[PDB]
């Protein structure tokens, strides 16, 4: 369970990747720029553990 | 309202007693207290780690404990009793609590 | 009038082979000679340890003074996974300890004694490089994916808890080895999967299973049981709310009959309950040192499935 | 079992209670006074030792004669490095901590009963063994050892300073009938408010929290607010709560 | 003898894992 | 201005005595000196390893210390007074500044 | 006349409730009780690092013959966080030392003695769950987006070097855990970030702080000052170079008035002049064992901030 | 008529510095002062370990009683890698048996007696900090981008075995450290590339070199040769075939002049044949210790390239 | 007697090596 | 007697670290 010395390194990498290695993610639109066509966005994806806490990406 | 005994108690007479429980899978921790001049049990509940108990009553046989209180979300929805195993006039003691000494102090809980 | 002395058994197979259906290491353990190498009489020490989790079951040997013809077989054989059975109890009766495969093998033998070593793997090959490539669709009922990944990992089911009728709620997708997948199936839907020698247990975290053990000073109990936390660290709470979280520790003379998964009754003057077991460690020197088991206990307050 | 045996097991946990009270009481007093100094004399005495063996007092400087003392060994130690050094490096070397110590005894017969001993603070002059001089000597000898002090050594040839018991031993043997043999072992203490402000250095006490039960450490247990005694409350009631508030 | 190193290789195996997996949410 | 009691402190009455103490959440660190002529404290307050103290002053009762130095980033907001438990004629002095002593240094907190 | 003794003290409280404002440990002393389980005449043994990193500090402790009343009052609690303090000196006063919360628990009695283990974080629970969410534009000034992120992290300011007029080179965003952003946020503008007895400390790498601290042998130094080096590794150089990358090491009786950041003056007949402070390890031994402390000094090249 | 006494010299030379042109530490040994700082008659323990792996091949050191101007030469250069040589043999000669850069450094000097300490590395600047930037098109030959890539890395070739007319099949682009990208070629290519005392090996897994070494109790042996697993694992196989999979242990008196690749004979009275080298680890303890050096071999079943 | 640790040390090594290297097909 | 014992698992914990932090220009 957490005795082995594997399960220790497994869950530390899982828990480094949850705070990096950001790669992609859908959105919508908030913010629209015409002259040099840049938008605004809001990542809709999240997650709630179970000590009552949750995670949300910020404005792009 | 059907209800099924899932617990007993029992008492080892210290007067200050305290001790943690595990009812309807939630947990609460208990103090026993002993009155001299009244030789009665005052029971404290409350959650773990809490400032202060939730209730506090005195009790008594065949009196529901928690009847006026299942309206908090930190109390037992269950019924708490007290009733004796020996001749019915004899009225809680000291040492007379536990499956076997005489009175049967007992939590049931309903069926959901 | 006799004395109480310790009694074990250690018996060499055939490489292991893995194929088309699940495996058994028992049918493994006769060689091509036929008898197996077996070896009583030589003083051991050996340490093995058990979990419910993802990692293999792995337990630790040494033997001195071996003939050279066993080390010889084991010369030979070095690519391959040699199948390992070993036995222990008082001499009226031996149980079934570990089985597995030799991971690894090494002889040392400065001048005045030889001192072979072992590392043995329960199911190591199996969980290891099964590989799978699974796919549902909204709809799919749950119980249908639990026993199709199942089947992929090639072992014998122990005993497992089906879901019901639950269904998927969107599209999965399932490749690389098949353990992971499972595992990463357990934290989503509260469900505990581990192997242990050779048989796959998948239950449900909190809930346990009648006193199929009980311990008292008469069962060869070692010392008061105490209280230690089941993990090394600390979680936020809200103070699945049923999830473990306590447990405790006791310790008893050598006895293979028991399990991870298992229930175990405690019946001593200051603690008493029923208890889940979450590890154990079995530990042996025949003729010098322990033959006890330790169990590490876990407090439940789910239902009684 | 009966209530005879209740009132029977109080008596035997309270009387093995009072012993504590007493025992670990004297020891607690005899650490919060520094002033007291205590000296012991083996040898020395009478080749001019005397000069200072009058200056002892019966109040601060306590002094301790033995009947009798048959040996005394003083031995200091050093130590250094076993590997050849690389040249002049003459700091591979330390220096450890001398010890002390001699064999004495104590009789029911004493020859000598000079009343500057402490051991003779309040014993018979006519009457030596109804005295019970050798369970004088113990009951002082551990009050020493346990407070920890630093004992002074008046010797035939050197003086020795801040020298602390670790082990003594006594018995009573069979030959040598009311007496009593003493073996004591020493070893040096390399040592190292109200005061003078001229003296005064910067100090430190780290991070501090509430002081003591005062008016808000009283609301953190739950003790209830120490009722105000009733000297004057006219003057400071009206200013009390409106500038320094209350907890709450 | 044997026996007080491993205490101590198993006292140091411990505070690695607590280093590793600590706090957290899940 | 509504302000409640959070804090008290003690003396030893060592005549250089210096401590760090945490108020408001925030931490500063303290100095103390007993002036011998002047038979007073002197008290010197600024952040953690400055290089010189944000605030120099004499004690006295009932005189509010921090009442000029409520305009600086690194001062407390609260009120600092001293004033004492026995007869009110008594003075500041070097021994007897605690809460059991005769003196009580404390510190309150305006009430956001 | 005495000798010089030393005296300790132990205190545990009420379990650690995290809220909407800054944490201080010092008001979950007292118990429901009122007075708090105070353990001073038993043997004790503790090893407590303290470090300018992105880690909590960690102390471990041990005592020998605990009443079965204390022991009972953890075996209960073990799945909160009970807050926890410690106090050292020498018979005259006792400097805090450690504080932070319960993270692991464990007891042993095997036959003659029990042992009670320990291991304790500081403001390990805060800074492994405080998520954040921000974002900032172009232009925004750097010394605003400091400070938010840190009001995130619910603890109080110890001391904190702003940017001046620093301002954003291109759009930012942060998410996960606070610390480790702000961790980042150190590389990349030469500023050390790191929590202790709960206090949040945010400096400049280089620079440093008066001679808060003499160390000499009327100081109680323990042996002369040996040149180590700060890290297990060497950088390749030019050869930003106001970093660090030279260091001392000293020993001193314990004294816990002292912390990471602080600086020190070496006085002794070889080394002199000023360092920074880098590392900190208090060990204690109350009937046998050493009572001292362990400074790794770092020499600084930058401004006397 | 005398005995046969152990004799050894290390030596400290300037900082290295890397250019534009392969690194030889045989040119910094010279100080500005002209000859190094020799140390001969000094107790002294050194571990060095050797293997044919990415990782640079590391060494450990321990010297008593250093004279103060020698250690103050440390003090100072701890920012830069002073390289060094050491040397051991039997009072006749001293072979050169390890050779780096000072990677760590630290003084301990309690009472009685000083000790310092070392962590050397074999190459550890270079193949940690040696960028690139490459890439090839579809037809390329393959044993040009072998020697474009080494030649990258900035160290001497100490033997290499081309690939002949071998073509790259799809388009490659290589970045980061050169020395992480050799060793990727590697895994593709069945090839071992490690680095040892500055020397760059390429070779070919399975195939071996001649008997540039023999080992009988003539060439001072100690004890039996014993059979041990090359790896702490074992892996699944089909039963690429060439691939190493045994070994066996041999111990010997120290002799630097020997290294991972080569070939040894082995004449015992039990085991007759060629070996090749995998491993080497060199011990020494000048007053009181061993001076012996331990080699893990590896069967070959491929040509004799 | 230090050679008695360092033993120790090195099987406990090993174990840790095994542990995080072990089955799979490359 | 642990004082010798916890020299050696620290020195081991040292060579560790340097293993797995060394060389590299961040």
């Amino acid at each position: 369970y957490a005795d082995r010395y594997d399960a220790a390194f497994g869950i530390y990498i899982s828990r480094f990747l949850r705070n990096n290695v950001h790669t992609n993610i859908r959105g919508k639109v908030v913010g629209v720029n015409y002259s040099g066509p840049s938008v605004d966005v809001q990542p809709m994806a999240y997650t709630e553990f179970p000590s009552g806490t949750t995670d949300r990406y910020p404005v792009i | 309202r059907t209800v099924v005994r899932t617990f007993d108690f029992e008492l080892s007479g210290y007067p200050d007693e305290t001790f943690r429980v595990v009812l309807d899978s939630v947990t609460y921790e208990l103090r026993f207290m002993w009155n001299e001049r009244d030789e009665s049990w005052f029971m404290s509940l409350g959650d773990i780690g809490a400032q202060r108990p939730t209730i506090t009553s005195k009790l008594t046989c065949y009196s529901d404990i928690l009847a006026p209180y299942r309206y908090l979300d930190n109390v037992p929805d269950g019924n708490l009793y007290l009733w004796p195993l020996g001749d019915i006039r004899t009225r809680a003691g000291r040492f007379n609590i536990g499956p076997l000494k005489g009175i049967q102090m007992t939590y049931s809980s309903l069926i959901e | 009038m006799r004395a109480m002395e310790r009694t074990y058994t250690l018996v060499i197979g055939r490489p292991v082979v893995i194929g088309e259906k699940p495996v058994n290491i028992e049918k493994f353990a006769n060689t091509s000679k036929g008898d197996a190498y077996e070896i009583k009489d030589l003083h051991i020490e050996f340490n093995v340890k058990k979990d419910n989790s993802k990692e293999p079951n792995k337990g630790y040997v040494t033997v001195y003074n071996l003939s050279d013809e066993v080390v010889n077989y084991l010369s030979v054989n070095q690519r391959e996974s040699l199948a390992v059975m070993l036995h222990a109890g008082y001499n009226g009766d031996e149980k079934l300890i570990f089985s597995g495969t030799v991971e690894y093998v090494e002889d040392d033998f400065p001048e005045e004694t030889r001192t072979t070593k072992f590392i043995l793997g329960d199911g190591t090959l199996n969980l290891t490089t099964a590989t799978t490539a699974r796919s549902y669709r909204k709809g799919t009922p749950v119980n249908s994916v639990l026993n199709d990944l199942i089947a992929d990992l090639k072992l014998p089911k122990g005993r497992v808890i089906d879901f019901g009728n639950q269904t998927l709620q969107t599209s999965m997708a399932f490749t690389g080895n098949a353990s992971q997948n499972l595992a990463n199936l357990a934290k989503n839907t509260g469900s505990t999967f581990s192997v242990q020698d050779g048989a796959v247990y998948w239950t449900k975290e909190g809930s346990r299973f009648n006193v199929m053990f009980e311990i008292s000073e008469e069962g060869g109990m070692v010392g008061t049981p105490t209280p230690k936390q089941p993990s090394s660290s600390k979680k936020l709470i809200k103070a699945h709310d049923i999830k473990e979280d306590v447990g405790m520790t006791v310790s008893t003379l050598l006895n293979g009959a028991i399990l991870p998964e298992s229930t175990v009754y405690l019946n001593t003057r200051y603690h008493k309950g029923f208890y889940k077991v979450a590890e154990l460690t079995h530990r042996g020197g025949y003729e010098t040192g322990d033959w006890i088991t330790e169990l590490g206990l876990v407090e439940t307050r789910g239902e009684l499935i | 079992i009966s209530p005879a045996q209740q009132a029977q097991a109080d008596k035997r946990a309270r009387d093995a209670a009072a012993a504590k009270r007493k025992q670990d009481t004297e020891v607690s007093n005899a650490k919060s006074r520094e002033d007291i100094q205590y000296t012991m004399f083996v040898s020395g005495l009478r080749r001019g030792r005397l000069n200072e063996f009058e200056r002892k007092n019966r109040t601060d400087d306590l002094a301790i004669l033995f009947d009798s003392v048959t040996t005394h060994t003083y031995t200091k130690d050093y130590n250094k490095s076993s590997y050849a050094v690389e040249s002049k490096a003459s700091d591979h070397v330390t220096t450890q901590d001398g010890k002390f110590t001699f064999s004495g005894t104590v009789t029911d017969s004493p020859y000598l009963i000079d009343p500057r001993n402490m051991i003779d603070r309040d014993t018979d002059k006519e009457n030596p063994m109804l005295a019970r001089r050798p369970a004088k000597a113990i009951e002082i000898l551990e009050l020493i050892a346990d407070s920890h002090q630093l004992v002074t050594l008046v010797t035939e040839d050197n003086i020795l300073s801040n020298y602390v018991i670790t082990s003594f031993q006594v018995d009573r043997s069979s030959e040598a009938g009311s007496s009593i043999n003493v073996q004591v072992t020493l070893e040096e203490f390399r040592f190292k408010r109200t005061s003078d402000p001229k003296k005064a250095k910067n100090a430190n006490t780290g991070t501090k929290q509430t002081a003591e039960d005062g008016a808000v450490d009283d609301s953190a247990k739950q003790k209830r607010q120490t009722p105000y005694i009733g000297k004057n409350a006219e003057t400071k009631e009206r200013w009390e709560n409106a500038a320094i508030g209350t907890t709450d | 003898l044997r026996n007080m190193v491993r205490a101590v290789v198993d006292e140091n195996n411990q505070f690695n894992f607590n280093m590793l997996i600590q706090g957290g949410p899940n």
